């Protein structure tokens, strides 16, 4: 799970080294900036149904061409799904801001999802334009500081990369 | 591998639930005694050689058979490779308290140590004396109170690091013998 | 160049990734530790030369034997030679300090040098007993802070275990 | 790969000179605008995809004959070279942004990449091209000053930062044709 | 690997005898139905990711645990995972249907599929039912019965081929599950 | 360029073998099937601009969407490009048809096509759309003989299969 | 067991691909070729004993140094593992005939051989002997169809170039 | 590589062409001699053996020094280094006799050849005519006009299949020397 | 591996004792007899294809059904790999009489040798019977008393030879059968 | 070339090392038996011409019908290279003699030989019954002492072995 | 364990060769040189106690610094061990020359010995004085023949090169 | 690779000549004088630290600049690698003494050198003083004329032994610069 932590310690093991000067100074910057983070991340827990149903309400609104008969959206149980995806990368986004990295989000969201969506048939530009408009709509520091704001943003602006 | 932030990550995925609240609590802590921790890891780095030297060499006044021929000691390849191991199992330790989590211990030097030492016929009893004192030292210097090295440091708790320190030291033993 | 920047990017493109939160979070470490490690290498590159002399005058009187025939310091020129190296393993110090990592040191002193010492018959134990001393001397607040001392102790304590 | 520091210690032991005095003043500076240089990367990085299909896309609509009949962007599997040399190109330069030095630039990615390209038969004057429009938008980034998107951060003068990473595009560009 | 001919090959050398007379007939009958043969692995491969996504989803549909957290098609990874080994057995079986001979499939794919679904706790009873699906569906293109496709083919019997194929998947059943 | 011959032709070249008996009879499959593959081919060259703009119009009129601000068709040279795409994947497919093998819709239509169209946001479900009508579209015996109408049907159905 | 069928399956295998067209383009090889083949096979099959019979006698003819004390036909047990040696290569020639590929005559009767041979004194001149008689006493219509005939004599052939 | 179909492909290709109309006429041409083809290939290979041997031994008997000491052919694992050269130059003849284009022999016999030729010392004149002597039994045998064999086959004119066999030996012949 | 020397030297660390007085005595005699030694090694490699084809030929005619369609000696290739394990078999049995014991042949050769012959199928009572016969064959050569072949060779008793070497012979058979 | 220098030099640059004692020691292998085998060259070179004549007539004597029209000795030129090679098999055997190894005869005289006799139809057998005379020829203490004997026929019977 | 034996046959084991001329003739080294190496065995065997005291004594003689508070023999159990590492070289040495090759001072007492003597604090110039003084206290013939000595010689230089 | 043997085999293998009379001559002065030449071999390698630690440090001490900031000596990495260097070169003359040959040392380490170190900067000429000073050494060892040591050993000519050595050394020195 890419993180600070793992990061410079996978790279000493890989040289057999003990934890060094520079190894420790990395951690140094978790310390400095969990603050940021976990707010961020504390902030998405407390208000992430709010959060889905906006992002899901946004993407429906802009393609609603996803409703029709034999799309993505084309039942009550794939809208669901939808949001429930949507919600699923905000649990990722809210481990990822935990943990300080994207591990969270690369292994359980991003790995394999290209695949997954072409075999279902599910749009990637849907799931951008949820990402997009929670991205944007992020206000500070109505909804958290600015420092938070700028990680959340960060996170949201890797998922959208990777769909694109 | 993982680190004490995405074990608490795995534990709350495993019921599709955010991280928040008490659970934050917890890592909180950690970034507050981050310092404490950084600390705890450069006292043992810093001494590695003598932490393990003195403890392979405590194993062998305890039980000089290791060194008689036939011993598991016995050839400086032996004592070589002997020597090398207890640097193995103390650099994974570290890693683990300065991650603050065992999962690197246990994926990468635990998985099959034993299967292994079995195999070599790498006395499993010897080892985790090895192991014991190399704890002793370990736990020693991350509290300061090592007999012959003290370094300045500003005075506060660390009883949780050492306590934390030995649990990886027991696990390795517990998983040898 | 071992250091918190290099170790990072290295990860970062040997996965052939951009740099993400957690390389950005690592440098921060940089950004807090820096001032430490810049003091100790300052007051080295102020007071090296009084350091070194101390460090070799250290090494000498504990090993008076250096200076017979046939050893590492029977002559003025193999002597001079050994203060040059203390001041060499010194200056990568510094070094180390100035970059945040061993990578100076690696690469430039400790590299190689057990062959080189096993070669030319330098004992090991020689120069251990100069960075013992010098680490050992080291007077806090007095030489300088408190963390710029640590960093200064865990540079020579990584070159003393170099040698074990 | 060096980085600013390490830069620093490579040109001091040329003369085995130690580093400080007007050495660290430069240091502490990169130390002291560590921040924006952060912010600047993150900006870089979060809008990848962005910069690269829009400078490959630009080189295009500016020489149509690279999707013609044996031009070099001709079928979906020159172009998706193309794409990814275009992110290599960025990601290289990202790193030389966050390390404050082009060696790893120069060192694993501009270290024979014309020749590569006269091989291929990749045309150079093109490329140079992709990478002037990737400085056009990165550059903006950077400055906050992108027609398309604008963020909030704490106002302050970036011109040094964005000269540098100018600096990084038009070392490549100029290192391949 | 063997195929319709070379089984019967190597039936007729275990006695070492030459193939003729009645041997041949069946062989014959091969030939024969050559092109049914290859309008049923057309209409496999024409619509294989029909046939894999609809089998997987079905599998989910009927077992929703799957994709709760601690399921095993849980995760992207998981799904993309578990879609992939459905197209690989397709894959295989269409091989087998080719071929007229099941050795491709036990050999290059079912030779140790259960040893390693256990391993990684890959739920066997799904993956069953997964195949079930996969048998449903490609027996109904063969047969040109599928609700949502039909295509144009002269009429004629082709239940041999359907039935050859359903005991291709059903191998993959019961070496599973 | 994958074909039966290329394939034939590699095989016994990794095995170091002249061609023997199952190369030649292999070759012997070109023979008879030929004619059904080149009737196909000279039936999509003689009339691709019709069934190029049916396809096109067929993928615009399900995905009016296309034609937003910010989407793939939302302008002339945009919804041209979609018509000449449509055209390049039916030229491969004539080259297919010619070869008898997917070698050249698979170096030159599919190969990267999974980057190209996440990288421009272009909708993998337009093309399945325009793929899809072409294939429905077929009449037989009206445009051609069974077996060239089963040759450009499975030709369709590989390319939609690439990008599901 | 290489073939027709083998071979076109195992490319695909090899690149990870379902069968498409050349694929089943070149089986259709299999369909057209069949019956000459078989026929060859056929007649092999029910006229063995006579075919070996000539072929060692033609062997033997040509080389009655082999019946000398010491050769590989010094004593009539070797005589008969002679003709059995032949009939072999025929009962070989007859598999591959109904497999379409020289797999059976290539894992069976060629692998090996030459160890073998060596090993045992048996020259390869000798079995050339009796293949050559055979292929070139084969007499068309007469014996087979022409083209059956074609299929027999580059078996043969196939054999005799293995031994040279 | 390419084949007589595909050679037609990359040619429409570089003008965005379809494939129709006189383009078509000389593949049904290919398709309409093909069995003669297939004869033409089955002559080559089936004499394999003898036309490397004759061929190889036809280079020696025109200059003897071959074999003296000091010559590229003298010692066995010299001269069954040439006989295997000669095989594999008309393995590669016979696939490009069989794909109706040199793109096989080219890309993966001739690529390079006369620079390990020139590198190794091996004489390219000797080589050229070895090839040229193979050629000429080659060409003998897909007409059956060779001298020791002569085969029952339906009477036609393969004339050009034997100047196309011809020409491929010839692009060996002058890419060696 | 070990050779008659090192064995001793193994045996004498285990008791961390020098080697001396009596030990020494055994090697001086090795030393002794050393070019008798040289001598029944090259009877048994200059009659080595004789001592191979003849055992497993007497092998196969003792049991027919060795070569009877199902059986392990059946095909040339399964004849071409029971030849040359006879082969290898006698080359270690070569490497063990010339080192003066059986290290090489037991790491190098019978270390898995029964373990592998039971996956393969491969007969190994018939195994026994064809080193038996070589043991036949070896142990004559050694002494001179082979019936179709004589040697001229300075008079002497090599019985302790032969048996050292027949009991290489029996070590292959007890661990295979 | 394989003999004890060159396989003791090779086994201790492969590890690396300087020569040591038993490398040096396997060397005096080569000053003690020396003696032996250099007698044994020296014979030959002085009496090839008349070893090579009566091992020449020894195979033709016992193969009459390589005189066959279409054998290996049908015609005075083919004869000629019969007695030819094994002049050249003697000569390499003296090669072989005086390097003390079997280097000269394996990379010369053996590797490759086993094609080379396949594609000309050279019966093994010729050479080993060649082979086989010469070694059942030697005549001792008449035609050299009893070691250079032992020498000279281990060098036969490892050239009838390699046919073998 | 390397010996003129183990070498020849791991060669000819490397090359799946039956031993042959050279490699028999290495072995002829053995039966030469065993007398003087066995003899030098014989002498250290029933001597070595003298030799390492002796040996030991020229150790502590040279180097007094080493009894000091915390060097490697400040204690009288320190001091016991240096002459028991003493004991195990010569008893190592002893091996070796009875072995005819450096295989047994090479795997158990060569091997890993930087490490240790690092890890532990045990200069090698100690180890060197120690031998380097047994060799040159070596007097031929009263301790032994020339030819044992230059063997009992080599086999100490052998050791001194390992140290430096 | 060659020895003195192989050489003259080589030589007269070019005239297709037995190897007798004059030939022989030269090489029973090599067997004659071999005592000599193992003790000169023994003479190098029993010194081999001292001759490559003296003249590497005799290098330096000459050309102090070797040692200078930049200079190819400076950092222990670089001394390191050109003690190595010393010990390799050293190490392929005396497997040239050994055999009597320089074959070894040309293929396998002079064989291409110059360009190596030309690429890696390393001085040439300082090399070549390496060199000169390890021959002047070794020569000294050979003749038993080493001003700090000398050995027992029965006194004769080795002239022709020194030359030879020194003629290996000198090779190495003009094929380096």
């Amino acid at each position: 799970m890419k993180s600070v932590i793992t990061t410079t310690i996978s790279a000493a093991d890989a040289a057999g080294r003990f934890p060094s000067s520079s190894d420790l100074e990395s951690i140094q910057g978790n310390i400095q900036r969990a603050a940021a983070r976990l707010e961020a991340a504390q902030k998405l827990s407390g208000n992430h149904e709010a959060v889905v149903k906006e992002a899901g309400d946004a993407c429906f609104a802009k393609y609603s061409y996803l409703k029709n008969a034999g799309e993505a959206g084309d039942s009550p149980e794939k809208i669901n799904k939808c949001y429930r995806d949507i919600d699923h990368y905000m649990r990722l986004i809210n481990y990822s801001l935990v943990v300080g990295g994207t591990g969270p989000v690369d292994e359980w969201g991003i790995a394999g999802s290209r695949e997954v969506y072409r075999a279902l048939n599910l749009p990637g530009s849907a799931y951008i334009a949820a990402f997009t408009f929670t991205r944007d709509r992020l206000c500070v520091p109505r909804d958290m500081s600015s420092q938070a704001g700028v990680e959340f943003t960060s996170a949201l602006d890797y998922v959208i990369n990777s769909l694109c | 591998m993982l680190d004490a932030f995405s074990r608490v990550v795995v534990t709350s995925d495993a019921k599709a639930a955010y991280v928040g609240g008490s659970d934050l609590q917890s890592l909180k802590s950690f970034i507050n005694d981050g310092n404490k921790r950084l600390d705890a890891v450069n006292y043992i780095v810093s001494n590695a050689s003598c932490i393990v030297s003195d403890a392979v060499s405590g194993m062998i006044c305890e039980n000089p058979g290791l060194i008689a021929p036939g011993g598991n000691c016995y050839t400086n390849r032996r004592m070589a490779a002997c020597l090398r191991d207890g640097e193995i199992i103390l650099r994974y330790v570290s890693y683990a308290l300065l991650a603050g989590d065992s999962s690197v211990l246990d994926d990468r030097c635990l998985n099959g140590l034993k299967e292994t030492y079995i195999a070599l016929g790498v006395p499993t009893a010897s080892s985790s004396r090895a192991v014991s004192i190399m704890k002793a030292t370990a736990t020693a210097f991350i509290t300061n109170t090592a007999s012959g090295r003290k370094v300045e440091v500003a005075a506060g708790d660390c009883q949780a690091l050492q306590a934390e320190a030995a649990s990886y030291f027991d696990k390795v033993g517990s998983s040898i013998d």
